[PDB]
């Protein structure tokens, strides 16, 4: 099953293709595999099957990585199975990074450079293995068709904050092994750093996620439907930057002459320098009140005035003006794409199944670190070529020939006909 | 350069005299024709069995056009007639008479297409006699997951042929036609049916809208049949009809059941219902609004009256007053009412009791609250019993009932257990945590919460508030699918923040006015811990979250920069992405919704009507104290159905006549017609 | 009872006889009507000219069912012919030919239509041809508001005539093939018949659809036409054609000012424009997005020299570079970036000066940011000289290019006259309130907004951005309405406020830290005066006026309420109700310009690339130190334009033969056809 | 005027259903029967 003209599919983005209920339908096969009967089995078995799968990932892989023919190392290759043992695996993985903090780094509040909890050298691993992954991933296909799907971009920089978290770890652990008081460490001591970055990672490891949602046929197409929609914002992007800056330079022209809007009294030095006045009016954006009035000066009543048009302007332009029409914006986007909301859905799902069709990957992250005829074919595709062919025909023939409406040409041809015969028997009887 | 083009796709031509007898028979030269069938014999020259490159035989171009005596001519002599009945049931030409009357690779019907499905599949109501009168049958379709049958479990031979065919069998089996000749009572029928492919939509993924087309071909059809009753004799003997007492709506049921909503909520069938309904008020309909209200007020005053009088007689008049379902309605409704006036004196000084009793005595107003919602209670149990599990499990409000119910439980075992083990009175401060009081007043305020709402169920019997409740209640569920998405975003930046701030947190003690998180005059902590993370990021939403919650004591720029950054990308993913997007797509939904808003409402009054008519009916407070006759029954059915079924087909036809263009092929019959015309006149006349 | 039912409005009832004569007509036996007639001219039994319950008469039976053999008999008998030409006009058929060669009180068509006008509404190019080959013509309509004319103060008397009249004339006047058969140029003719019924539209409120609808007819005729070329020769033929230099796109230039879009943004028309304004960017956009950024860049980055070369030498390799519109472009935007880019230095003060000076020296900056603000005064001076100032006021930008200098002049004057006067330096506090300097900052800030939000105006070059910028310009004029709205709604409510907190007005040095107003640490006195009530209205609109300005020291209970209430209406309507009703309109109109941004676009494009395809142009800093010829053009257009006009009356007709459904006249036709028919022959043999 | 106004109001219908109203399956049929009948009624006489 090389599946090739599945694939050139794909890559030539020929959507309705891979929806057509035929394509559909050799899938589905090929996805559940030999379960199939998971088809039939009601909601709560099915229910079961996938936890149970997914509890003994590792047992499971562990048996193809031992005997690989024995059934259990056969039940990997089943497509969908190796969906749920891979997600498992994302899943424990998530659940390390969650009991690091929860439940781990308890006495290193104020040890700079600390050392590595074995979680953290768990982590590690994970983290190589995913980043191998990918490699062998943009091995084997390609780079552009890897950098083109998100869940694959996402994983480069979570891989990468993730990679530098660990780096700066180990340097600290050298450099900064002192235990001093977490105040007095320096603002860009390596270890604040890592922790940041390493925080980040976390948002950025959840976010990839949201790819499993396409498998879901419920909030599958919604996901899809938002990510059209997520394009049109960019629009809305670039208009409100220039919004922003132009209001900016304003502001920091009149107001330039502890600090700033995180502090519990609001100091009118939101505008004293130009990034403060950048972050000032990007509260503003969400009108619920993050940013106070107080654009008064210290003293200045009319500078503080105008300081107030200048605010009041950028606050109508942008939570009034601009917003509505993003809303407006999005809802038109949103018609056309509920139109074809079920064709992009599969079009996607099928993405994501093919990836585990191949052989090439089977074993999980953790895991996977441990490493003529042509003749006959092409003439059968020929035959198969020739009916489908035939058929189309014939059926576009018949579809025509049951929907086209007869038009005014025809009428008229008909009518010639009745006076032709009209007339020849006219003078055929004089 | 040149790009070459060369037919690949080599097919044989046919020959000059092959050819121009083709020709003949689409101009409907009887003469040219037979004369070239005779001539072939002899001479043998063309074979009379050839076939245009769009693979049109003779037999065939002559069953499009419809020439009946060229067909003749044609089978008389020996012209394979493969598959040609098919084609002439696929046309729906009657002409199908004569191919059955006659009986001495490439194919464009698939090898399961069997006369008789075909003739389903375009509903020709007589074409589909004529086979039928002939002995015919269709496949049994094995049941959803009959896998056991080793004969389904042999798909593997050839799975998309077995889909496709019991989606045929299936497509013939839904023909309303096929239903009306074929099936004793073609209403349970494509009741049933349509279930059953709402499930294979389900289970067949692929297909799944085929499979839902047809469901809703059967449903429409049923509505159609309903449509046809002229009396309402027929209505009754049809929506009071038991298959196997009688008198009990029985089919309105099975409808309700099935969710056969159309059906229900036709026109006739709503009147007959709205007339039991409102038994005891005719005319209310004409009643004047204010004269009603004036009717409605008096009773609901008085349903402690009518309650009693029932129980102590039910035969009295009085007694038989509270039967009347609308008057249930009412009184169960004011029951209710009390029961949430009751409630609010509760949080008042109405009894003034003391705040420092830990295990109070229950007051007078509690006392009173008990025996309400002990009937509630009772009802739900019988409501389980009377309904089964399956649909009081069914129901969506009985959900809330238990919950509201459950927790005005735990209330009253609280409530105890703190009058017991708790005779002191100790300062209201100094009660810990979790006494038992503290919990119990919890419980009772989350459940007078739940009650208040059950309100809303009431909505469906208002013409104006009920279609508004309906198309609220579906989008609710555009917007739990979208809570799943930001669930998401929300999980991630939480567990983000909590990873970089967690460092930081600092000890009650140490926070001002020894108060630390969210719900502190000087937010504090916000991040420290994940829960506070989630609630606060939660509670960002609504911008009562302060942006210094985001700045580390220490001062650590760079952490607090990071932090900062990770709580405005959420900011902007949840408030002006996703809750932006959110607006979009209730604006869509709604339009689709409001559609078919009448529909979902009748059905969903139908049913709360229905749950009056029963019998078994007293306000909550006051709630804990023949084979001959069959047959005769089955054969009006059947009367009315055979009516029913002939006004149907009839109505079908006109419809089918008076609205359908005339399509190219039509036009194409016309002149061929005339060209057939022609040449017989020219013959005559030369 | 039973109502009786009797015709009201009776009137006269056809003989047996009369009737039957009639009926013969529609079914088109000759025979019979011959008879008929011949009797009657004999007996006289039988009123020819009889008239159909429809009022119908036999020449109009025979019309519509188009029977030119019974028409010429019934013509022959010389029937009543009245307004039958009329008839067979709007049939469009060739009995108007009969009935024109047969030359010599109900109708359907008013009492003004003429042969012309009806063949004109109905726009078949064939009858009309034929009707103007004999001497034809239709009244010139007076122009917009012609009272002069006693003629138009007919009006007094039946205006409604009147109206209709007009539009009658108009809607002949507008038909795509008379404009064809008659104007020498059709183009310009559809082009300003467009614009004057768009006028009309306005003046003529009512009747304001179809007057608006025959301009859309005239201004899609004009793009067809367009459409309808086939070679480049002809296309610039077309567009580069002066009525009367050549060679300016004139036409394009006549169709931007009659706002012709759909004709200037026909894809063809808008290649060409292409070609000239990448002129020296073989493939621009072809070339890979990167290499585009490429070439912009480093060609903005040298922008003054090249302006310089121009300045130097006009006739050198660079000199002409600049002459190019891309490039034109990219300088001029590239300078403006530039200014820009100034200001923004100025806010980072890299050049600080003491906050003490009065009328300091203008900084280094300033001088710098002087020559181009002087640019662009000069430069809007000549747009307004060159191209008048009807011209100059209706481009909207305008406005804001007139509002920004006049800003930066204020704050140039003032500049200066702080340094004259004010010329010593004290303590920035002690400044007055209107110290010049203070309020020249002002001005240059507010000044400095406007200048970068000009850059919208760039969008319109980017194909993303571009279309955005075009629809919201249109909302944007919806959004105006409802800002009115809201204003009457603040205003209500702040006078109200006003009205009740005014009693309760406290002294700044009273309120704490000497701070009155809603600015203030702890809001107070919001309601106070109308003008803080108005800002304190305006601010909640956006949650940052806090409750607790609601409440009077003296703390009066009731009025506090009333207050609190008052403002809580208005929060109610202004944020719940108004806003979200914006939202609402503003959707429905971005659905609607959706429809059109892409012609909206390239128009306004077009006006863009077209500014700079001219000559005079140098950027901002610099900116400031025979008959012969015109017969042969026309006769080119003319040929032109017989070959455009006439690929296009083909392929109107082939339209509408392939694209149009068969109508329930075509049933009739042909029924007719056969019927007629069947009677000949039947006759003839026997 | 009102017997002025129903008559062109009348007729004004009727010409907008014969114009604006497609050719139905029934027409088809019409159409058939009578060349069908024709057909039957020249080819007794001639026959
Ligand atoms: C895309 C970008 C282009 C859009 C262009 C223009 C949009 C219109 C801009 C109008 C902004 C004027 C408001 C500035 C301002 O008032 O400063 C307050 C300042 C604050 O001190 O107050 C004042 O200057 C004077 C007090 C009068 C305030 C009332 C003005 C109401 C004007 C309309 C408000 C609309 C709110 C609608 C909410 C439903
Ligand atoms: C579904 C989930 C996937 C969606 C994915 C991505 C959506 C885009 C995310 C972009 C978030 C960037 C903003 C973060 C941030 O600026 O932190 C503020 C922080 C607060 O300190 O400020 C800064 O870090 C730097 C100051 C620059 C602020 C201006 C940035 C503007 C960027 C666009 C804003 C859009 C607002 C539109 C409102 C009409
Ligand atoms: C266009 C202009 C015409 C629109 C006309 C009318 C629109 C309806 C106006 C109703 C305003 C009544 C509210 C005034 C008020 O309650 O003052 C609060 C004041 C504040 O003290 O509180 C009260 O007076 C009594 C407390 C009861 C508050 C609950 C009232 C709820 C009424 C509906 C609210 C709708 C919110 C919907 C949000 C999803
Ligand atoms: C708006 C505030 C004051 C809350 C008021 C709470 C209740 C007093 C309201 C809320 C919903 C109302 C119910 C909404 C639906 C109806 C249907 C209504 O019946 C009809 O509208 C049509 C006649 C019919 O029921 O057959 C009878 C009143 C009732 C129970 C209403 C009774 C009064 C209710 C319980
Ligand atoms: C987003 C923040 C950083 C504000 C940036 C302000 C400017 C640097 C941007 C805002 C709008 C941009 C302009 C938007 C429109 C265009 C059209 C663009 O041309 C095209 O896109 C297609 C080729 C063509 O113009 O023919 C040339 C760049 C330009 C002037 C852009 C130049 C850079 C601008 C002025
Ligand atoms: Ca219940
Ligand atoms: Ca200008």
């Amino acid at each position: 099953m090389n599946l090739s003209r599945l694939k050139l599919a794909i890559k030539y983005n020929q959507k309705e293709f891979v929806s057509q209920s035929n394509c559909q339908q050799f899938l589905n096969t090929v996805w559940f595999g030999q379960m199939s009967g998971y088809r039939r089995k009601p909601t709560c078995k099915k229910i079961m099957t996938v936890l149970t799968v997914g509890i003994f990932w590792p047992v499971l892989s562990l048996c193809y990585l031992i005997a690989p023919k024995s059934q259990f190392g056969r039940i990997i290759h089943t497509p969908f199975m190796k969906f749920i043992i891979h997600g498992a695996s994302y899943f424990t993985f998530l659940l390390l990074l969650n009991l690091y903090s929860l439940v781990y780094n308890e006495d290193k509040k104020n040890t700079m450079g600390p050392a590595l909890e074995r979680i953290d050298y768990l982590l590690i691993l994970w983290i190589i293995g995913m980043i191998w992954s990918d490699i062998k991933r943009l091995w084997y296909e390609g780079l552009e068709d890897f950098l083109e799907e998100s869940r694959n971009q996402l994983s480069f920089v979570m891989n990468s904050l993730y990679l530098a978290t660990f780096a700066l770890k180990v340097v600290a652990h050298n450099k900064f092994h002192d235990f001093a008081d977490r105040k007095d460490w320096d603002a860009f001591h390596p270890t604040l750093v890592a922790e940041g970055l390493f925080a980040f990672a976390n948002v950025l490891s959840y976010l990839r996620l949201f790819f499993m949602y396409t498998t879901s046929s419920i909030l599958g197409p919604l996901q899809i439907s938002m990510g059209q929609m997520l394009q049109d914002f960019g629009k809305f992007l670039g208009m409100f930057l220039l919004v922003l800056f132009s209001f900016t330079i304003g502001l920091t022209q009149l107001y330039d002459k502890c600090v700033g809007i995180f502090c519990e009294q609001q100091s009118n030095d939101t505008f004293h320098s130009f990034i403060g006045t950048c972050f000032a009016l990007f509260w503003y954006i969400f009108s619920l009140a993050h940013v106070a009035i107080f654009v008064t000066r210290f003293s200045e009543e009319l500078q503080s005035f105008v300081g107030a048009v200048i605010v009041g302007t950028y606050n109508v332009v942008v939570v009034i003006v601009l917003t509505k029409l993003l809303v407006a914006m999005l809802h038109k986007s949103f018609q056309l794409i509920a139109n074809h909301e079920d064709k992009e859905w599969k079009f996607a799902r099928a993405k994501l199944w093919l990836s585990y069709f191949d052989d090439k990957c089977t074993l999980p992250p953790p895991f996977n670190i441990i490493p003529n005829l042509k003749q006959k074919r092409d003439e059968n595709y020929q035959k198969v070529m020739c009916c489908l062919v035939h058929r189309y025909l014939t059926s576009m023939r018949q579809k025509m020939q049951s929907t086209d409406q007869a038009t005014v040409e025809n009428l008229n041809e008909l009518r010639q006909d009745l006076s032709k015969f009209r007339n020849e028997i006219r003078d055929l009887l004089g | 350069d040149r790009i070459p083009l060369q037919i690949v796709r080599a097919e044989t031509e046919l020959s000059a005299e092959e050819k121009a007898f083709l020709s003949a028979v689409e101009k409907g030269d009887y003469a040219t024709v037979k004369q070239a069938l005779q001539e072939a014999e002899i001479y043998y020259n063309v074979n009379i069995n050839c076939m245009d490159p769009l693979g049109r035989s003779a037999l065939l171009i002559a069953i499009e056009n419809e020439n009946l005596e060229i067909m003749e001519l044609l089978l008389n002599h020996s012209v394979y007639v493969g598959d040609a009945l098919l084609y002439a049931i696929r046309k729906e030409v009657v002409g199908a008479v004569e191919l059955l009357l006659s009986y001495r690779q490439f194919s464009e019907f698939t090898p399961d297409i069997t006369p008789i499905m075909l003739a389903a599949h375009t509903n020709n109501y007589e074409i589909i006699k004529l086979l039928v009168q002939k002995r015919v049958t269709i496949p049994r379709p094995h049941q959803i997951r009959c896998n056991c049958v080793e004969c389904v479990s042999s798909s593997e031979v050839d799975s998309l042929r077995h889909s496709r065919s019991r989606l045929n069998i299936y497509k013939a089996l839904a023909s309303p036609s096929l239903i009306a000749l074929s099936s004793e009572d073609p209403i349970l029928t494509a009741f049933r049916l349509g279930w059953e492919l709402k499930e294979l939509s389900k289970v067949e993924n692929e297909f799944k809208a085929e499979y839902e087309e047809l469901s809703q071909q059967c449903k429409l059809f049923a509505k159609d049949l309903l449509d046809q009753a002229r009396s309402s004799r027929e209505l009754e003997i049809i929506l009071n009809h038991r298959d196997d007492k009688y008198h009990d709506l029985a089919k309105l049921k099975v409808a309700i059941k099935y969710h056969q909503k159309e059906f229900v909520a036709q026109p006739n069938c709503q009147q007959l219902l709205a007339t039991l309904w409102y038994d005891g008020f005719p005319g209310w309909r004409r009643k004047h609004w204010v004269v009603k209200l004036l009717t409605c007020m008096t009773i609901g005053f008085l349903f402690p009256m009518l309650s009693i009088a029932y129980l102590i007689s039910p035969r009295s008049n009085l007694g038989l007053f509270i039967k009347k379902p609308f008057i249930k309605f009412i009184c169960h409704t004011a029951s209710y009412l009390t029961f949430l006036f009751m409630l609010l004196l509760a949080s008042q000084h109405i009894v003034r009791t003391d705040l420092h009793v830990q295990g109070p005595p229950p007051t007078v107003v509690e006392w009173m609250i008990l025996p309400w919602v002990l009937g509630f209670i009772w009802g739900e149990i019988k409501e389980m019993w009377d309904g089964g599990f399956t649909e009081y499990i069914h129901d969506w409000w009985n959900l809330m009932d238990f919950a509201m119910n459950s927790l005005y439980l735990a209330t009253i075992s609280l409530k105890i257990v703190a009058y017991v083990k708790y005779n002191g009175s100790r300062p209201r401060e100094e009660w810990e945590m979790w006494h038992p009081t503290l919990i119990a007043e919890a419980l009772f305020a989350i459940s007078n919460i739940l009650s208040s709402l059950r309100l809303i169920s009431l909505f469906t019997a208002n013409s104006h508030l009920g279609p508004l409740q309906i198309s609220l209640g579906r989008m609710l569920l555009d917007i739990l699918k979208f809570l799943f998405i930001y669930c998401l975003v929300l999980l991630a930046f939480a567990n983000g923040l909590n990873q970089l701030y967690f460092y930081y947190e600092t000890r009650a003690i140490d926070e001002p006015n020894n108060c630390k998180g969210i719900r502190c005059e000087k937010q504090n902590n916000a991040f420290s811990t994940l829960f506070e993370t989630l609630q606060s990021l939660f509670w960002s939403v609504f911008g009562l979250l302060n942006l210094y919650v985001t700045n580390v004591k220490a001062r650590h720029e760079f952490t607090e920069f990071v932090g900062a950054t990770m709580f405005g990308t959420y900011n902007v993913i949840s408030l002006v992405v996703l809750l932006n997007m959110l607006i979009a797509m209730m604006n869509n939904s709604y339009q689709l919704i409001a559609d078919h808003a009448d529909i979902e409402w009748k059905f969903a009054r139908t049913k709360l009507w229905m749950s009056y008519f029963d019998e078994g009916g007293t306000l909550p407070p006051p709630f804990n104290i023949r084979h001959a006759d069959s047959l005769i029954q089955n054969q009006h059915y059947q009367e009315v159905i055979r009516n029913l079924v002939k006004r149907y087909v009839a109505a079908m036809i006109r419809n089918s006549k008076t609205n359908e263009g005339l399509t190219e092929e039509n036009f194409k019959e016309l002149k061929q017609d005339i060209s057939s015309f022609r040449y017989e006149v020219l013959d005559l006349l030369g």
